[PDB]
């Protein structure tokens, strides 16, 4: 609706902030289960090295 | 009767445009409202319209 009638133009920005918004915390979950996954397949081997264990 | 019914009409009719008239600039900074609400896209153009 962008230039059309209703769209409205501050509300619509309300809205592309939103889905600004939101993505971000988005962002922050994936972040989150990037968090948590590394900690879950964290487990265990190999270190930082390759060799005779 | 008639020279107090209209005699009475007009100045009635005074208060009428007064109350519209200034309706009318209720109206008038309304629309106003509008285009600059919309103007600045706070609003649509169909309210404006």
């Amino acid at each position: 609706l962008l230039g059309t009638q209703y769209i409205s133009k501050q509300e619509y920005d309300q809205a592309l902030a939103d889905a600004q918004q939101a993505n971000a915390a988005v962002t922050a979950a994936k972040a989150a289960v990037e968090t948590a996954r590394i900690n879950l397949a964290y487990t265990k081997v190999t270190s930082p090295i390759s060799g005779r264990i | 009767q008639t020279v107090r019914s209209s005699f009475n009409n007009i100045n009635a009719s005074i208060s009428s445009i007064n109350a519209y008239k200034q309706a009318v600039v209720s109206a008038q900074s309304s629309l106003d409202a509008m285009e600059a609400g919309y103007s600045v896209g706070t609003r649509t153009i169909v309210d404006v319209l």
